[PDB]
C-alpha cells in the first residue's frame, strides 16, 4: 500500500492520515466492523497495534507508550457484569511537552471513556519511573477518542481541552465498578458515589485499582514477518509460520497475560483472540496488499489471509483456526477442513490461483503449544446434490454431508436467528431446488450402471404449508422423496406416485425429511424405506396427501448455453438474454410449486442452478465488492461507512493463457404484482449505478478491465413465460474498470 | 477427505505385512497414495466388497519394493473375479487409468448399452438415432467425467471408438493430467532414444513453485528411470530452483531413497553451488516434518537429514544455520523436531542413544560456532520448544526442560 501506517499517524496527531489509512485496512478486512461491539474485540485490536509498533520499527525507543484496559465492570441496569471496556493509551516522549492520550471503545458514550483524574496519576507515575526528573508543569495532554459502532460509522475526535478540574473526569469505568462493588449497590449512580466517604485505606486502595502498563519492545524485530508470508512456497510459509511469526505473536501475548485477564469477568476469549491476531496484521497494512477473511459468526472461529505485495498471483493462504477451550491440536483439525474447503468459505481463492494452503490451530490461553500447523491442498467445491441423496440410503455419513452443503452455501450476510427463519428458509429451498432441478447427469448406481433420472415436485394442497417436497425416480432403480420443511409444517400422509412409471419389480420408495428447527439447525432424519412401489402404492390409499405432482422439464440446454455466456459471449446482451429465456421456460410451468415468494428464494434458485452446470466455474451470492466512505478546539472526524454488494457474480477459473475470469454480476429483484415492476426495475437499475460506483473491489477479481451488470426482476405475476424474469430490452451493462 | 474415507484407508492399510518394517512402513504410504487416487470408487466398500482389495495387495506379486506393480497392479483390477470373489470395482475406470487397452472399449460398450436401454423410445422425437445414441454416449462419458478429467482419455465421443495415441503424444498429455500410471504406460511405447528425454522434460515440467502431493509419485517414477543422472542436474540447472522444487516434492511425500540417490550423486559424487541457503534449510525442516508424521521410517529421515546437512559442499550454510541473530536460528525447526523424535513415547524405538548422540553433537556445533551467541541460542531453541507445537509431542510436557538438560549436560 501507500499509507503512513495507523500507529505512526495516530503517534503524530494526524487524525486524517490516520482516517485514511484506517479505511485502507477496513477495505483488507471486509468483516471487520461486524464485530466492534463484540466484547473488547476493538480495544484487543488497537492494544495489539501498539504493542507490537516498536518491533515493527512503527516507534522509536523515545517513544515511551503506556496503556491500561479500563473494563466497564457491573451494568449498573441488570447487575450482570459486563465484558467490555474502554483501551486508554498514552505516548510520551523525552523532550517533548505534549503528551497524547487516546481512549478507544466501540462508542463515545461508553462509561468512563474519558482519561480519569486517577488515570493521569497512574500515568504520570508511570512517566516517572524511566524519568525520574519529570516536571508535571511542562506536560501537556492531548486527549483523543476513537470509536467504530453500528450503518457502521467510525469517529476520530480531539478532545476539547478543559481547564481545571474539569481537565479530567471524576471517574474511569473501572472506578466506578470498583465503588460499586465496595457499597454492595450497582445501581448507585455517580451523583450518589460521590456523595459517599471513603476512609484512607479505601481511597489508597482505589488509587492503586487504577495503574498504567508501560509497552516494552522486545529482542526480536519483526519489520520483515510479512515478507515470509508473501510466499508462493508452502514449506517456507509454514516454517516461518511455526517459528519466528506465531512464536513472536504468542510470546506478546504472554508479556501482556496479567493486564488482559484481570479485573473482568465473563471475558471473550474468542473475539479479543481475533482482535490480537488482527492487530498484529494491520500493522503491515499500509506496506502491503492483504487480504483478511473473517467468519465470527456463532459456532466458528475462522480467519483465513492472503499475504502479498500486490499483483502476485499464487501466493499461499494461510487459514487459522482460533479456539478458546479445545486444545490447538483439535483446533488444527477445524482449520485443515476450513482450508480443504476454502472456496465454499472464503473470498481467499479468488486472489491467488495456489492448490496449498497453510492452516493452522492456535490457542492464546495454553502456555504450552498454543499453536500448531500443517499444510493442506485445496479441493473443488462441486457437490452432487442428487447422487448424494440416493448414496444417503444406505452409508453413513453422507447425510452430515448433504447437511454441510446447504448449510455452509447459506449467505453469511443473513444471520441465523428466529427473526430472519424465513429468510433462511427460503434459501435453503431455493438451493436445494435449483441444483437437483438443474443437474443434467444420470445416477450413478454402485454397481456397474447407470440410469435416467426424473424429476419432480409436489405442491401440497395447502398453500400456506412450508414444505419443499421433490421426487427423484431413476429408471430401473429406486425412488427418493425428499422433504425440506419448516418446524411448524409437519404432516402425517403420503406422496402420491401413481404418476410415476415404474418398471422394474424391484424399485423401493425411499423419504429422505428434513426440517429445519427453532433454533436454524437443519436436522435430516434416517431414510426411511417404504417398501415396493406397488407395495407404497397398495398401501397409503386412504392415506395420500392432498396435492399435485409436477414434472421438471429437461434443462439440458441451459447448460451448453451457460458455456457460451460465461465464455466467448459475456459481453454480448443478446446471449445473455437468451438465457434467462430458458431459465424462464422452465421454471414458468412449475413456478407456482417452487413458488418464488421472495428475493432470497429468486436468488438462491440461481445459486444452485449456476452452481450445477460446469460453467460458471465458480458463483457467489450477496458478495461483497466493497465499501464506501462518506466524510461529514474540538476537531470530530465522522465516517459513514456503506457497502456494494452484488445479488449474484460469476466467475472463470483463470487460466495460463486466459487470465480474465469474465466477472459477471447480476442485480435480482421480485415483483409481485405489475405495480411493483417498474419499481423493481428502477432500483435494480439504481444499485447497478451504485456497482459501477465501486472500481477497487473488481480489480483483484479479475486480470481484465471490465465487468458485465444486468438487472433482472422476477415477474411473479406473469402469464407467459416470456415475461416471467424480466431483462433489459435493446451499452450500460460493461462496467470499464480504471485501474489509473 | 470423508471419516468413511479414513476408515477403508486403514483398513487397507492393516493388511500391508512384511518382516522388514522399513519395507511395510514404504508400502503402506503406497496404499495411501493409492487410496487418494481411487477413493471415489471404493469409498461406500464394506468388508465383503473390501476383501477383493485385500487378496490383491497380499499378492507380492503386486508389489516392486516399496512401490506398487501397475502392470500386475492394473491387471488384476481389471479381472471380473479372482479366487471365487467377484471384482467390485467399476472394471471401466480401472481399466481407462491402468491403460488396459484390451479392455476399455468392451467395458464402456456394457456400460453405453444398459445406459442406453433405459431411455424410452420415443423420449426425444426430433432428434434421431444417430442423434440419440451419441446424446447417451456424451451423457454418460460427461457422467463418469465427474471422477476425474482422465475418464474420457480412452473413449472417441464422434465414434465410440477407442482413442489412438502416439507414444510421445499419450505421454506429454499423461504429465499435464497429473497421472500417475498413464505416464509410465506411455513411457515404454516411447522409442528407447527418447525414453531420457521426455523423462527429464516431465521433471523438469512439474518442478515448479506450485507443485502438487499427486505430482510426487511422477517426479519419483521418471528420476528412478533416469541413467545419466548427472545430465538430469545439468537439465534441471537451466530452470530457476529447479534442483529445489524436485527435491522438496519428493521429501513430503517421503521418497527418501529417491532423495538419497540425487544427494549422492549430485552433492557426494568451484564455489557454485546448486541450491541456496535457503533451499538448503528448507530440506532439513521439511525432512524434520515428514520424520514426525512417519515414525517407522524416522531412521530414513535421520540419514537424510545429516546427508545433507554434513556435506562439505555446504560447510558455509551449516555454519549460517546455527547463527543465533534477532532471537532466532534457521536450526530450530530440527533441533526441535529431533528433541521431540528422541523424546516420544508412542513407538518402540531401539536406537535413541544414536538420536541422543545427533542432538548433542548439533548443539555442540552450534556452540562451537557461536560461542558468544550460545545463551541466546539456549533460550531461543527452549522458547520454541515450548510454543510451537508437533506431531508426535508429548502433550502437557514441558519440553524446553529437555533442551535444559541437554545443555545442561553438555557443561
Amino acid at each position: 500500500s501507500n499509507g503512513d501506517g495507523l500507529i505512526r499517524s495516530l503517534v503524530d496527531g494526524d487524525l486524517e492520515g490516520f482516517r485514511q489509512g484506517f479505511e485502507s485496512f477496513l477495505d483488507q478486512c471486509p468483516s471487520f466492523l461486524y464485530h466492534v461491539s463484540a466484547g473488547r474485540f476493538l480495544p484487543v485490536f488497537f492494544f495489539s497495534m501498539f504493542s507490537t509498533a516498536h518491533d515493527a520499527n512503527i516507534l522509536n525507543a523515545n517513544e515511551r507508550v503506556y496503556f491500561r484496559f479500563d473494563n466497564h465492570g457491573v451494568n449498573p441496569r441488570n447487575g450482570e457484569n459486563r465484558n467490555t471496556a474502554n483501551l486508554k493509551v498514552a505516548v510520551y516522549r523525552d523532550g517533548q511537552q505534549v503528551v497524547r492520550c487516546y481512549s478507544i471503545s466501540d462508542r463515545p458514550n461508553s462509561d468512563g471513556l474519558r482519561f480519569s483524574t486517577r488515570e493521569r496519576n497512574a500515568l504520570v507515575q508511570e512517566i516517572r519511573r524511566q524519568n525520574p526528573n519529570l516536571r508535571e508543569e511542562d506536560l501537556n495532554f492531548e486527549q483523543y477518542k476513537v470509536c467504530m459502532h453500528g450503518a457502521t460509522v467510525f469517529e476520530v475526535i480531539r478532545e476539547k481541552d478543559r481547564q481545571g478540574r474539569d481537565k479530567f473526569a471524576k471517574y474511569s469505568a473501572s472506578e466506578v465498578h470498583f465503588l460499586r462493588q465496595l457499597f454492595r449497590n450497582h445501581r448507585l449512580t455517580i451523583k450518589e458515589i460521590e456523595g459517599r466517604q471513603l476512609n484512607q485505606n479505601q481511597l489508597r486502595q482505589l488509587g492503586r485499582s487504577v495503574n498504567f502498563t508501560r509497552v516494552e519492545p522486545g529482542q526480536q524485530r519483526i519489520d520483515n514477518f510479512m515478507e515470509m508470508l508473501a510466499s508462493n512456497q508452502r514449506q517456507d510459509v509454514r516454517d516461518s509460520l511455526r517459528g519466528d511469526i506465531l512464536e513472536y505473536v504468542t510470546d506478546t501475548y504472554n508479556n501482556y497475560r496479567a493486564q488482559i485477564e484481570n479485573n473482568i469477568e465473563g471475558r471473550s476469549q474468542k473475539f479479543e483472540s481475533h482482535g490480537f491476531l488482527l492487530g498484529f496484521l494491520a500493522n503491515f497494512s499500509h506496506r502491503y496488499t492483504i487480504g483478511v477473511d473473517l467468519d465470527l459468526s456463532p459456532r466458528n472461529s475462522h480467519v483465513a489471509f492472503l499475504v502479498r505485495h500486490q499483483v502476485e498471483r499464487e501466493n499461499i493462504p494461510i487459514v487459522i483456526n482460533l479456539a478458546t477451550r479445545a486444545p490447538p491440536y483439535i483446533a488444527l483439525n477445524r482449520a485443515r477442513s476450513h482450508a480443504e474447503r476454502l472456496h465454499v468459505f472464503s473470498f481467499i481463492p479468488i486472489h491467488t490461483e495456489s492448490r496449498n494452503t497453510v492452516c493452522v490451530g492456535l490457542n492464546f490461553n495454553l502456555n504450552l503449544d498454543p499453536f500448531s500447523v500443517d499444510t493442506v491442498g485445496l479441493q473443488q467445491d462441486r457437490f452432487p446434490l442428487v447422487q448424494r441423496l440416493f448414496e444417503c440410503l444406505e452409508n453413513e455419513g453422507i447425510r452430515e454431508n448433504i447437511r454441510d452443503f446447504l448449510l455452509h452455501h447459506l449467505p453469511a450476510e443473513i444471520p441465523r436467528n428466529a427473526e430472519n427463519y424465513d429468510r433462511i428458509f427460503d434459501c435453503i429451498t431455493g438451493f436445494a431446488f435449483g441444483n437437483s432441478a438443474f443437474d443434467r447427469h444420470p445416477l450413478e448406481l454402485e454397481e456397474e450402471d447407470e440410469a435416467p433420472i426424473t424429476k419432480y415436485i409436489f405442491r401440497h394442497g395447502d398453500e400456506g404449508l412450508r414444505c419443499l417436497t421433490m421426487v427423484f425416480h431413476a429408471e430401473g432403480s429406486d425412488i427418493v422423496i425428499l422433504h425440506i420443511r419448516a418446524h411448524d409444517a409437519q404432516q402425517q400422509g403420503a406422496i402420491n406416485l401413481q404418476t410415476l412409471n415404474v418398471n422394474g419389480n424391484d424399485v423401493h420408495v425411499w423419504e429422505v425429511s428434513c426440517t429445519l428447527n427453532n433454533q436454524l439447525e437443519l436436522d435430516i432424519d434416517l431414510p426411511n424405506d417404504l417398501g415396493l412401489y406397488h407395495d407404497y402404492q397398495n398401501n397409503n390409499a386412504n392415506n395420500f396427501l392432498a396435492g399435485d405432482l409436477v414434472q421438471v422439464p429437461n434443462t439440458e440446454n441451459v447448460h451448453n448455453t451457460l458455456n457460451q455466456v460465461v465464455n466467448d459471449g459475456w459481453k454480448n446482451i443478446a446471449q445473455h438474454r437468451g438465457l434467462f429465456q430458458e431459465i424462464s421456460g422452465a421454471l414458468m410451468p412449475l413456478v407456482d410449486t417452487i413458488n418464488v415468494n421472495s428475493e432470497d428464494k429468486f436468488r438462491s434458485i440461481l445459486h444452485g442452478t449456476f452452481y450445477a452446470s460446469d460453467n460458471p466455474y465458480k458463483v457467489l451470492a450477496m458478495y461483497k465488492v466493497g465499501q464506501t466512505y462518506s466524510l461529514k478546539g474540538e476537531r470530530v472526524i465522522l465516517t459513514r461507512i456503506t457497502e456494494q454488494r452484488l445479488d449474484l457474480l460469476l466467475l472463470r477459473q483463470p487460466r495460463e493463457n486466459d487470465l480474465d475470469t469474465h466477472p459477471i454480476g447480476y442485480v435480482l429483484r421480485l415483483a409481485n404484482n405489475a405495480e411493483e415492476v417498474g419499481q423493481q426495475q428502477n432500483d435494480a437499475r439504481q444499485e447497478i449505478g451504485r456497482l459501477k460506483k465501486q472500481h477497487r473491489g473488481f480489480i483483484p477479481i479479475t486480470s481484465g478491465n471490465e465487468v458485465v451488470l444486468f438487472p433482472i426482476v422476477f415477474n411473479r405475476d406473469a402469464h407467459e413465460a416470456g415475461n416471467l424474469i424480466l431483462f433489459p430490452e435493446g451499452e450500460e451493462h460493461v462496467h470499464r474498470l480504471d485501474r489509473h | 477427505e470423508t471419516k468413511k474415507q479414513a476408515e477403508v484407508l486403514k483398513k487397507l492399510q492393516d493388511v500391508i505385512k512384511h518382516t522388514d518394517r522399513d519395507i511395510a512402513a514404504g508400502r503402506k504410504l503406497a496404499i495411501k497414495r493409492w487410496v487418494e487416487t481411487y477413493i471415489e470408487y471404493i469409498k461406500y466398500f464394506k468388508d465383503d466388497k473390501l476383501e477383493f482389495l485385500y487378496n490383491v495387495f497380499r499378492d507380492e506379486g503386486c508389489w516392486l519394493g516399496t512401490r506398487l506393480n501397475n502392470t500386475v497392479l492394473g491387471q488384476k483390477l481389471t479381472e471380473e473375479k479372482i479366487g471365487e470373489i467377484d471384482n467390485p470395482l467399476r472394471r471401466y475406470g480401472m481399466a481407462s487409468r491402468y491403460c488396459i487397452t484390451g479392455k476399455i472399449h468392451p467395458l464402456f460398450q456394457k456400460r453405453f448399452e444398459s445406459y442406453r436401454n433405459k431411455f424410452p423410445p420415443g423420449a426425444f422425437d426430433g432428434k434421431t438415432e444417430t442423434e440419440f445414441g451419441k446424446y447417451v454416449r456424451n451423457s454418460l462419458l460427461d457422467s463418469i467425467k465427474r471422477k476425474g478429467p482422465v475418464f474420457d482419455f480412452w473413449i472417441d465421443r464422434e465414434s465410440g471408438e477407442l482413442k489412438k495415441y502416439d507414444a510421445v503424444e499419450g505421454f506429454d498429455s499423461t504429465v499435464k493430467l497429473k497421472w500417475s500410471e498413464g505416464v509410465e504406460y506411455f513411457y515404454n511405447q516411447l522409442e528407447e532414444k527418447d525414453k531420457e528425454k521426455k523423462l527429464t522434460e516431465a521433471i523438469v515440467a512439474l518442478s515448479r513453485p506450485q507443485s502438487v502431493k499427486r505430482d510426487a509419485p511422477i517426479l519419483d517414477f521418471c528420476v528412478r528411470n533416469i541413467g545419466d543422472k548427472d545430465t538430469l542436474l545439468q537439465k534441471l540447472l537451466q530452470k530457476d530452483k529447479g534442483v529445489y522444487f524436485l527435491l522438496a516434492e519428493l521429501i513430503e511425500s517421503c521418497f527418501f531413497d529417491t532423495v538419497h540417490d540425487l544427494v549422492q550423486c549430485w552433492c557426494y559424487k568451484c564455489s557454485d553451488k546448486i541450491f541456496s541457503q535457503r533451499d538448503y534449510e528448507l530440506f532439513l525442516s521439511s525432512l524434520s516434518d515428514v520424520m514426525l508424521k512417519n515414525p517407522e521410517l524416522s531412521v530414513q529421515a535421520r540419514s537424510l537429514i545429516m546427508e545433507i546437512w554434513k556435506c562439505e559442499r555446504f560447510a558455509e550454510y551449516r555454519e549460517t544455520s546455527v547463527n543465533t541473530s534477532n532471537y532466532t536460528v534457521p536450526i530450530k525447526s530440527v533441533l526441535g523436531e529431533l528433541i521431540i523424535n528422541w523424546k516420544r513415547e508412542d513407538v518402540c524405538k531401539p536406537d535413541r542413544e544414536i538420536e541422543k548422540e545427533e542432538i548433542l553433537d548439533m548443539i555442540s556445533f552450534a556452540k562451537g560456532c557461536f560461542p558468544e551467541k550460545f545463551d541466546l541460542f539456549k533460550e531461543v531453541m527452549i522458547r520454541n520448544l515450548r510454543l510451537c507445537g508437533r506431531e508426535g509431542k508429548r502433550k502437557g510436557v514441558d519440553y524446553g526442560k529437555f533442551a535444559e538438560e541437554l545443555f545442561l549436560q553438555l557443561e
